[PDB]
C-alpha cells in the first residue's frame, strides 16, 4: 500500500510546522509510510524530516512534486513523482514555503533550465545532507 | 497363609535380566532375611514387593493381592535405607503428616513417639537429630496402623547397642501378634538371632533359604573353638597343624581352632585335659560363616590372608 | 462604502479631532482625512456583515474608543475590520471591541503603527481555518501592538516579514496558534500570555530576534516550535504544562542553528524540550526542566554540551549532591540512556519497556560506560531553581 | 483427600524456609519503596511493580520447588512416599498446591503491604480503581508463579542430584527473564529490514514473563486470549511436569 | 605401651564430661571403645587422636606426647562417614593424603590394590558408594605403616564379604605389632575380632578387659546345650543337686544353667564321662555384657516394646 | 612443606569446578567485548573505568564461589576431623587454601585481562604498548588483591557458620552489600543529604569499601569524563597518595586472614 501517492486536501497541516500546506507555493513533499500518510508544506521540509534518524531506517516511500510539468505558484496533485529518483535544484530566488527553495523536476534539463535562468545548481537526492539545507537557507532569508 | 508369594519371576531392565528365577514364600509370623553383596537381587526383591516395580516374567502376591492395591499399603510399613526426612519439620509433624496418609489414627502419633524413645527429643526439628535419631522416627513410621508387613532396609545402622536390642526385642514381639515382617541387612551377625529363616541370594540368583538348623546342615561348615587362658600358643599352635586344623594366636595366651566337626569332641578333651584354659568358647558356625560360603559356591573367589 | 464624514462627529478641538457620540451605525466605513477621532462606550459600528469595516488610508489617525462588529469574512478580499493602507503610516487603533469573522488588524506596507490595548474575540463556530488573523501584520518596520486581548481568531497575531516591532503584554487565548512569525528579521515580543492553543509560539524563518518572559498556559501540542531561527535569544519563557490534543513538546527546536536559550521554565509538560538532529551547538544554559515526564528527546549519537561558561540547566529528576557548596552539581547528567533511544528509533520496544532486562540494560549503562552513546549531557547542572521569580 | 493431607506438609515446610522468608521480606519491602517513591515523588507505579513482581515472582517460585521432586529423592523419602497409598499424580499435585498457596500469600504481604502505601501517601488515589487494578495485579502476579513452579517441577524431575537442578532452575530464570527478550531487543537492531514488526506481539506469548506485563497495560491480541495463554502455559508444564514424574 | 591414658578428667564448661578413667592400651592388643550414654565415646576418641587438650590428667601415646607430628605420622584415624572430595578421583585424593602422611609415593597404587578399589581408582569420588568410601578412608588409615590404627565404625554400609575381609586384614596388622583402637555401635560382630573391652558410660569407664574378664566379674548363665549322652537318669538331676537348673530335654540331652565362674568345671564333670557327643555352649554374647553393665551404672530397663 | 601439599589439592580442585569455569569463561568473553566496543568507538577512560566496574562484578564472585565452603564444606564433609589427626597445624591448612585458591584467582585474570590486552594490540592500530602493559599490568597486579580480599572474606564466613547451606547464604549476602549496595547506600546517603551531611568524612568512607579502593587505583592516570566514576566522584577528595591506596587494599587482606585464623583457631 506503499506505492500510492495520496492527494492533498485544503485541510492538510504539515507534519512539522503544522501549518495549512496548499496556501504556499512551490513543490509540497509528502510520505507515505503504508501505516499512515504524513505530508509536509515544504520539500526543504521533507528532506529535514527525512536526514533525522528516526526515519533512515524508516520503509517509507517518498513522493515530491512535478515541477517540469506544473506552474510553481499552484502544483497539481496529478503527476507526483518518486523523489529519490527526483532533480533538485538548489539557491533560485523563487519564495517556496518553509525551507530553502527545492524546485524538484524529472528530467534534468528543465533542472537545468532553472538553474541557469536563476544561478542555481542541480544535485540529486543522495547529494542533500543537512550542512547543504542551512547552508542554502541562509543565503535565501538570510542578509 | 502367606504374607509374601513371589512365584517365579524374572527382573530385567534391557536385555540383561537382574533377577532371574526368584522363587520366596513368607509365612504368616516369620522373620525373612534378605542379603546379597554383588547384584541388585536384594534391591530388586525390595521394589518388587512393594508397589515400586513391576514382575516383566512372573507375579508377586503381596497378601493374596497385587502389590499396587490401596487395601495392601495400608496394612505394610516400610523403612528405606539412608532416609532423611524433611529438615525444617518436626518429629512429631513428620508423624502426624505421615499418619494421615496411611489412614492411622491420630491417637497413635503420642504412643508411638513413645514406643519408639521419642518423647523427649520430640518437637524439635529434624535437621537437628542424631543418624540413629532418624531411625527411631523411620521406624514409627513404619508402625503407624496395623501392618502386616515390615521391610526393614537395614534397620540398626547408627542406633545405640541397647536401642538395637530394644528394637529387635519390638520387633519379636510383633511377631507373635501375627505381622511377618523381612530384614535387609549388611551386618550378619546380629540379626541371626532374631531372623527365622535366611534367604542368602547370588548376583543374580536365590542361592538357598531355609533357617539356620538347614543351612548349616546342608553345608557342611566348620566349628570354631576359642580356647583362653592357656599356658603357651606354640606349644598348641604347631600341635594344630600336625593335627589337620587352622590354629592362630589371638593374644599372649588365647587361641582360636577351626574343627571339622568329626574332630570337635577329641579338640575338647585336649584343653580340658592338657592344660588349664580360663575359659572355652565354642563357636558354631555362624550366618556371617554360611555366607561366604554361598558366594563361594557361585564364583566369587576369595581374596588374600588380608587383602579388602 | 460609505465614509467617516458620512457619520455626525462632534470636534471637541479644531485640530482634525472628532469625538463620535454613543449610538450605533451601519456599513462599512472610510478615513482618508488624518482624523484624531475618539468615541463614546456606546459607539457601536456595527456593519452588516460584508466589506472591511473601518478601511484606513490616512496616515496620523488616532483612532481610539471604537466598538466594532459583525464585519466581512473574504479572507482572499482581507474584509478586516481595521484596514490599514500603506500610505496610512504611524497609525493607531487604542482601546477598542471588535467581534466578526475576519480579520482584526490588518496592516500591510505601513510603518511605525501602534495597535495598543483592543480586545478582538474572533468566532465561535467556523474551524479555526477561515476565522482570519487577530492582528495580521504584512512587512512593517516600526510597529508596536502592546497589551492587546485576541480570542478566538485564526492562528493569534500573524506577522509575515515585518522587520523591526514589539509584542509586549498581550493575552491570546483559545486560538490555533499564538504568536506567528514568518521571515520577521530582527523582531522582539516580551511578556506574551498564551492560553489554550494549538500551538503557543510559531516561530518560523525569524532571525536575529528576541523572544523573552513570554508564558505559555496550558496549551496543545506545542509549546515554542521554532523553525530556521538564526542569532535568536530566548531568556525567561514560561512554558506551562502542554497537554496533548504532538504528544505535547514545552520547546521544539527544528533547524534552529544559533541562538541562546537562558533562564527558561518548562514545566509538567509531556516532554520538556525536543532537539533534532539538524539543531545542534547553540547556548542552552540556565532554563529549568521541572516536572517533565522526559526532559530531553534527541536522537543522535553525537555529544552535546548543555553548558556554557560552567553554568548548566536545574533539573528536577537529577539524583546529585553538591560537596562543595557553589550552585552547580558535582556529577555530570545525562538525560538520555541508551535505551531512552531505542524507544524512539524503533517503535515496536513499546511492547518490551516494561521488561526487566530492559531495566537491566539502564543499569549496565550505569556500570561500563563503553556502551553509553554520546548523547545530550551537561556538566555542572544547577541545583536549585534558577528560575525563582517565574514561578509567581 | 490425600492431595490435600500432602499439601498441608509443604505449607508448614515452605514457610519455615529461610531461603525464602529473606526474599518474601525483600519483596515486601522493596514494593513499599517502589511505592514511596512513586507517591512522593497509580498507572505509573504499578508498571514498576511489574517489573519488580517479573524479578522476584520467578525466583520465589524457583527457591520453592527446584528441590520438590530430586529433594525427595535425595533424601529418601520419594521412594517411601510412593509405597504408601497414593499415586504420582497426587503428590505432585499436592506439591503444586502446597507450593501455590505459599506466593499465593507472598503477593497477599507483598501488594497487601505496598497497597497500604499507596492509600496513605497518595491523599486521594480514587481508590475505587486501587481495589480493580491490584485485584487484577495479585491475580496475575500469582498466575506467573505458578508457571514458574510447574517449570520447576519439570527440572526437578528431570535432573537426578540437588546441586544440578539449582544449576538448571537458574538457568530457566535466566533464559525466561532476562535472556529471551534480550535476543529480542537484538533481533530488532541487528534486522530491520527483514524482521515482521506484526510477528513480535505473537512471538511474545512464548515467554510467561511477557504475558504477565501485557496483562498489567490495559495491541493486536485481546486481553482475554491472554488469560488463557497464561493458563496454557500452567497447563502444559503441569502435564509435562506429571510425563516426567511417572518416567522416574 | 601403645596408649596409657592416666588419669584424665576432660572439663570444659565445668561440665566434668569425662571422669577419672584410666585406659592403658597393650601394644599388640586390639581394643574396643562402646560408649552409648555419655559422651565418653568421642571425647576419650579425640584425646588420644591429640586434638583435644587433657584437663586436669595426661595422655601419653607410643610413649611421647599426642601432638607431636613424629608420632602423629605414627597414626591412622578412620571417622565416622567421610565424603572426601568429590571432584578428584580416587588415586588423587589418596596421594594427597600421601604427602601429608608424608609416606612414600610407591605406596598408593599398593594400597589401592590392597583395598579392592584398582577398578574403581582413576574415577571421581562422586561416583563412589558408601562402601566405596569407607573402602578409600581405610586406605588413607594404612598409610606409612601406622603403629596405632583408630577405626571409627569403619564397617557402616560395606557389604558383608568385605566386612570380614577389612578384620582379617586387621589381624594381620596386629600380627605386624600395631595396636588398634574399634570404636563401634554394631557389637554384635566385632565381639569375635576385638582383644579387650572398654565399656565407658556416664563418662566413668565402667568394665575393662578382656571378654572372659568382663564374664568374670558379671556373674550370668550360660547354656550347656549336650545332646547324646547317658541313659537320661540321676545323671540329669545331679547338678540340680549341685545348685543349678538342668533341663531334662527329651532327646538324649541336657541344657545346664551355670554360673560361668563354675563354668569349666561342670564341663569336665560332664566331658570326663565317655558320653558327651557334640555339646554345645552358650555364653552370654557381649550385646547382654553391655545391657548389664549400663544397667549397673544409671540405666534403668525400659518396657516391653519402649525403645 | 605443607602448605603447597595442600595448595596443590585446592589447585586441582578449584579447576575441576565446572561452575568456576563458566564464569571464568564469562571473565574472558566479556573483557574482550569491553575492549573491542572500546576499539571500536575510538574512548580510552570509558574503557578502563568499565573494565574494572566488570572485575568488581565477578572477582568476588569467582573468589566466593571457590572458598565459601573451604571450611565448612570439609567439616560436614568429614574431611577436615581427620587432617587435624595429620601432621598439621590449623595455620597451613588455612594458608594453604588461601594460596591454593588465590593462584586460581591470580589464573582467572591472567587469562581474562590477558586476552584483554591481545584485544587491543591486535585490534585498535596506533595504541602506545608502553602505556598498554603499564595500564594492564596495574590491572593484573589489583585484580587479583581485590580477589585475594574476597577470598579471605570468604574464610571468615566459613569458619563463622558451622552448615554449608548457611554459608551460601552468607557468601551471597557479602557479594551483595560490598559490590552493589554500599556504592548505592553511599549514594543515598549523599543525595538525601545533598552533599551537606559531612564535607569531610564522606570522602574517607570509600576505604571501607576494598570495591571503591580497587576501582580507585585502576581510575588513577584515566579520569577523563565524571558522571562515569559516579559515586567515584569524592576520590579526587581524598588526600591520600597511590601508595597508601595499594597498602589499604593489602590491609584489607590482612586483617581479614588474621580475623579468619583466629576464628579457625577456635572452631
Ligand atoms: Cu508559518
Ligand atoms: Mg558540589
Ligand atoms: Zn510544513
Amino acid at each position: 500500500q506503499s506505492l500510492e501517492p495520496v492527494a492533498f486536501h485544503d485541510s492538510d497541516e504539515c507534519h512539522v510546522c503544522g501549518m495549512i500546506i496548499t496556501d504556499f507555493p512551490g513543490p509540497k513533499g509528502q510520505a507515505v509510510e503504508k501505516r499512515g500518510v504524513k505530508k509536509f508544506c515544504s520539500t526543504a521540509e521533507m528532506l529535514g524530516w527525512w536526514l533525522q534518524p528516526e526515519n533512515r531506517l524508516l520503509d517509507a516511500k517518498l513522493y515530491v512534486h512535478d515541477m517540469g510539468r506544473s506552474v510553481w505558484e499552484k502544483p497539481d496533485d496529478g503527476h507526483l513523482i518518486d523523489a529519490t529518483s527526483a532533480y533538485y535544484v538548489v539557491g533560485t530566488s523563487l519564495k517556496g514555503a518553509m525551507g530553502a527553495s527545492l524546485a524538484s523536476f524529472a528530467e534534468e534539463q528543465d533542472a537545468k533550465a532553472l538553474a541557469g535562468m536563476h544561478g542555481g545548481r542541480v544535485l540529486r537526492f543522495e547529494e542533500i545532507d543537512q550542512a547543504l539545507l542551512q547552508e542554502a537557507a541562509s543565503m535565501q532569508h538570510g542578509g | 497363609m502367606n504374607a509374601v508369594e513371589i512365584q517365579g519371576v524374572s527382573q530385567r531392565y534391557g536385555s540383561m535380566t537382574v533377577l532371574h528365577d526368584l522363587n520366596l514364600n513368607l509365612g504368616e509370623g516369620e522373620v525373612l532375611g534378605l542379603f546379597g553383596h554383588n547384584g541388585a537381587g536384594k534391591t530388586t526383591s525390595m521394589k518388587l514387593i512393594l508397589g515400586l516395580l513391576s514382575p516383566s516374567e512372573g507375579q508377586v502376591k503381596v497378601l493374596g493381592r497385587a502389590p499396587n492395591d490401596p487395601q495392601v499399603r495400608r496394612q505394610l510399613g516400610y523403612l528405606p535405607e539412608n532416609v532423611t526426612f524433611y529438615p525444617q519439620l518436626s518429629g512429631r509433624e513428620t508423624l502426624r503428616h505421615f499418619a494421615r496418609l496411611k489412614g492411622a489414627a491420630l491417637t497413635q502419633v503420642d504412643e508411638l513417639l513413645e514406643q519408639v524413645g521419642l518423647a523427649h527429643a520430640a518437637d524439635r526439628r529434624v535437621k537437628t537429630y542424631s543418624k540413629g535419631m532418624r531411625q527411631r522416627l523411620g521406624l514409627a513410621q513404619a508402625l503407624l496402623g496395623e501392618p502386616r508387613l515390615l521391610l526393614l532396609d537395614e534397620p540398626t545402622v547408627g542406633l545405640d547397642p541397647i536401642a538395637t536390642q530394644d528394637l529387635y526385642l519390638l520387633i519379636d514381639r510383633l511377631r507373635q501378634r501375627g505381622t511377618s515382617i523381612i530384614l535387609c541387612s549388611h551386618v550378619l551377625p546380629g540379626v541371626e538371632a532374631h531372623i527365622n529363616r535366611a534367604a542368602i541370594l547370588a548376583k543374580g540368583c536365590l542361592q538357598a533359604v531355609g533357617s539356620l538348623s538347614q543351612l548349616r546342615a546342608e553345608a557342611g561348615l566348620p566349628v570354631r573353638i576359642r580356647a583362653s587362658g592357656i599356658s603357651e600358643r606354640d606349644s598348641w599352635l604347631q600341635r594344630w597343624t600336625d593335627a589337620g586344623h587352622s590354629a592362630r594366636g589371638l593374644s599372649e595366651s588365647s587361641i582360636e581352632v577351626v574343627a571339622v566337626n568329626g574332630h570337635k569332641l577329641v579338640l575338647l578333651r585336649q584343653l580340658l585335659g592338657e592344660g588349664e584354659p580360663e575359659d572355652i568358647e565354642i563357636h558354631q558356625p555362624s550366618l556371617e560363616d554360611l555366607y561366604r560360603y554361598y558366594m563361594e559356591r557361585a564364583g566369587d573367589v576369595r581374596a588374600q590372608e588380608g587383602r579388602l | 462604502a460609505p465614509q467617516s464624514i458620512t457619520t455626525l462627529p462632534l470636534q471637541p478641538d479644531g485640530e482634525n479631532r472628532w469625538r463620535l457620540p454613543a449610538g450605533e451605525y451601519q456599513g462599512q466605513f472610510t478615513i482618508e482625512q488624518p482624523m484624531q477621532l475618539r468615541c463614546e462606550p456606546g459607539a457601536v459600528i456595527q456593519s452588516q456583515g460584508q466589506g472591511s469595516s473601518l478601511l484606513i488610508s490616512a496616515p496620523d489617525v488616532l483612532v481610539e474608543g471604537c466598538t466594532l462588529y459583525e464585519w466581512g469574512s473574504d479572507l482572499t478580499a482581507m474584509d478586516s475590520a481595521v484596514f490599514i493602507l500603506p500610505a496610512a503610516e504611524r497609525a493607531q487603533i487604542s482601546n477598542n471591541r471588535m467581534r466578526g469573522p475576519g480579520f482584526g488588524v490588518f496592516v500591510d506596507g505601513t510603518r511605525d503603527v501602534q495597535v495598543i490595548g483592543n480586545e478582538i474575540d474572533g468566532d465561535a463556530g467556523v474551524r479555526s481555518q477561515d476565522r482570519g488573523n487577530g492582528i495580521h501584520l504584512f512587512a512593517v518596520s516600526g510597529a508596536r501592538v502592546l497589551h492587546n486581548h485576541v480570542r478566538n481568531a485564526r492562528d493569534g497575531i500573524y506577522i509575515d516579514t515585518s522587520n523591526g516591532n514589539h509584542l509586549e503584554g498581550n493575552v491570546i487565548e483559545d486560538v490555533r496558534y499564538g504568536v506567528h512569525y514568518m521571515f520577521a528579521n530582527e523582531n522582539s515580543l516580551i511578556d506574551n500570555v498564551t492560553r489554550r492553543t494549538r500551538t503557543g509560539y510559531a516561530l518560523m524563518q525569524s532571525r536575529k530576534l528576541t523572544v523573552t518572559g513570554n508564558r505559555s498556559e496550558q496549551d496543545q501540542n506545542y509549546g515554542i516550535l521554532m523553525n530556521y531561527i538564526t542569532y535568536s535569544t530566548i531568556t525567561g519563557n514560561f512554558v506551562s504544562d502542554v497537554q496533548r490534543g504532538g504528544e505535547g513538546k514545552a520547546l521544539f527546536i527544528y533547524n534552529s542553528l544559533f541562538n541562546t536559550i537562558e533562564n527558561n521554565h518548562f514545566e509538567k509538560s509531556s516532554l520538556g524540550i525536543h532537539l533534532t538532529a539538524g539543531s545542534e551547538d547553540n547556548r542552552i544554559s540556565g532554563n529549568a526542566f521541572v516536572g517533565n515526564q522526559q526532559q530531553v528527546k534527541y536522537v543522535a549519537s553525537r555529544t552535546q554540551e548543555w553548558s556554557v561558561d560552567g553554568r548548566g540547566n536545574y533539573w528536577s529528576d537529577y539524583l546529585g549532591w553538591d560537596r562543595n557548596n557553589d550552585g552547580l552539581g558535582d556529577i555530570a547528567y545525562e538525560p538520555n540512556d541508551n535505551v531512552d533511544r531505542l524507544l524512539w528509533l524503533y517503535p515496536q520496544v513499546r511492547l518490551l519497556m516494561n521488561s526487566p532486562s530492559i531495566e537491566v540494560l539502564r543499569w549496565v549503562q550505569r556500570a561500563f560506560p563503553v556502551i553509553k552513546s554520546p548523547g545530550v549531557q551537561d556538566s555542572h547542572p544547577l541545583m536549585k531553581l534558577p528560575t525563582e521569580k517565574l514561578l509567581t | 483427600n490425600q492431595v490435600w493431607n500432602i499439601a498441608r506438609k509443604e505449607l508448614s515446610d515452605g514457610l519455615r524456609n529461610r531461603w525464602l522468608l529473606a526474599i518474601s521480606l525483600l519483596f515486601a519491602v522493596l514494593a513499599v519503596g517502589i511505592a514511596w517513591l512513586g507517591a512522593a515523588a497509580i498507572p505509573a507505579t504499578i508498571a514498576s511493580l511489574a517489573s519488580l513482581a517479573t524479578f522476584l515472582m520467578p525466583l520465589i517460585a524457583l527457591l520453592l520447588a527446584y528441590d520438590a521432586i530430586v529433594g525427595e529423592d535425595e533424601g529418601g523419602t520419594l521412594m517411601l512416599l510412593l509405597t504408601y497409598p497414593l499415586g504420582r499424580g497426587q503428590i505432585l499435585l499436592g506439591k503444586f498446591v502446597g507450593h501455590g498457596l505459599i506466593l499465593a500469600l507472598a503477593v497477599l504481604i507483598g501488594f497487601g503491604c505496598a497497597a497500604l502505601a499507596i492509600a496513605l501517601l497518595v491523599e486521594g488515589v480514587e481508590l475505587g480503581m486501587l481495589f480493580w487494578a491490584f485485584g487484577r495485579f495479585m491475580i496475575s502476579s500469582t498466575l506467573l508463579g505458578w508457571v514458574f513452579l510447574a517449570f520447576a517441577y519439570v527440572l526437578s524431575g528431570k535432573v537426578n542430584e540437588k546441586s544440578s537442578a539449582a544449576g538448571l532452575a537458574l538457568g530457566v530464570w535466566f533464559l525466561f527473564v532476562l535472556v529471551f527478550d534480550l535476543v529480542l531487543l537484538a533481533l530488532l537492531v541487528l534486522s530491520e529490514g527483514k524482521f515482521n514488526p506484526e510477528l513480535l506481539p505473537w512471538l511474545l506469548l512464548l515467554n510467561p514473563t511477557d504475558i504477565y506485563r501485557l496483562i498489567n497495560l490495559s495491541l493486536p491480541v485481546p486481553a482475554a486470549v491472554l488469560w488463557l495463554c497464561l493458563l496454557a502455559w500452567i497447563g502444559v508444564s503441569l502435564l509435562l511436569a506429571y510425563a516426567i514424574f511417572r518416567r522416574r
